[PDB]
């Protein structure tokens, strides 16, 4: 997550490896019920696109349910692209492309481009924007097993 | 064996004058042909009475859309978006002519006008001419835009063509 240091600067901070050991688990237990969505939510605060993709990363099998998750934020991506086409022209000094929809889900975009979005005023808030299409997924997959 | 156009350049309706550009018909036939007709209205349509829509100052000046006026339109003469031709020519300084573009091979009818070297822009949009006359006539219009590029005046191609 995006975060501050002792001087009260901000800094990007890496997935606690103790968020993620709890959320694989969780995943795991309850397989795919209902409350592993608040714990998602609880679990990723303030994460950028990339943790988020860590967290998924790390779910051990269920094959199946990650790849209904997959193909929803495919189709939330697809979405955002044919919602927000792209103006004409070279980007100007000191500004960001408008992100894309694969730009928002990690795939084509990096680290700090992610940061750039999020901590710009006014922000494009990619990792919450990220979340609520995982979490669309996440109540697909809920939907399904239980 | 390339040709020459010309823009006579009008602030809100007043003659500010002559830019001349040299097309690299040589290195990038199918993008100088495409700006090359816009610039004589030879298909009916083109950059005669268009703008300048986003100026920023120590960068470039952008133009072409001739269709919506503010980035979001143009069209070129093939009834189709172009391929990127080749990026042979580099952004070396002012005065280079170069693509616009929305994405890799969606080139229509907006172009650039560098104000300073941009030698990020290789490789991502097509170079293909450059400022033959009237470089100071480049240099004012760059004082009507803005970080951001808003205009300040209306910027327009109050005439253009083939010389």
């Amino acid at each position: 997550p995006i975060v501050q240091n002792l001087q009260g600067q901000m800094v990007h901070q890496a997935i606690s490896p103790r968020t993620l050991n709890a959320w694989v688990k969780v995943v795991e237990e309850k397989a795919f019920s209902p409350e592993v969505i608040p714990m998602f939510s609880a679990l990723s605060e303030g994460a950028t696109p990339q943790d988020l993709n860590t967290m998924l990363n790390t779910v051990g099998g269920h094959q199946a349910a990650m790849q209904m998750l997959k193909e929803t934020i495919n189709e939330e991506a697809a979405e955002w692209d044919r919602l927000h086409p792209v103006h004409a022209g070279p980007i100007a000094p000191g500004q960001m492309r408008e992100p894309r929809g694969s730009d928002i889900a990690g795939t084509t975009s990096t680290l700090q481009e992610q940061i750039g979005w999020m901590t710009h005023n006014p922000p494009i808030p990619v990792g919450e924007i990220y979340k609520r299409w995982i979490i669309l997924g996440l109540n697909k997959i809920v939907r399904m097993y239980s | 064996v390339n040709p020459t156009v010309f823009f006579d350049i009008a602030v809100d309706g007043e003659p500010l004058g002559r830019v001349s550009f040299e097309l690299f018909a040589d290195k990038v036939p199918k993008t100088a042909e495409n700006f090359r007709a816009l610039s004589t209205g030879e298909k009916g349509f083109g950059y005669k009475g268009s703008c300048f829509h986003r100026i920023i100052p120590g960068f470039m000046c952008q133009g072409g859309d001739f269709t919506h006026h503010n980035g979001t339109g143009g069209k070129s003469i093939y009834g189709e978006k172009f391929e990127d031709e080749n990026f042979i020519l580099k952004h070396t300084g002012p005065g280079i002519l170069s693509m616009a573009n929305a994405g890799p091979n969606t080139n229509g009818s907006q172009f650039f006008i560098c104000t300073a070297k941009t030698e990020w822009l290789d490789g991502k949009h097509v170079v293909f001419g450059k400022v033959k006359e009237g470089m100071n006539i480049v240099e004012a219009m760059k004082r009507f835009g803005s970080r951001n590029g808003k205009t300040s005046k209306k910027i327009t191609i109050a005439d253009c063509g083939q010389l």
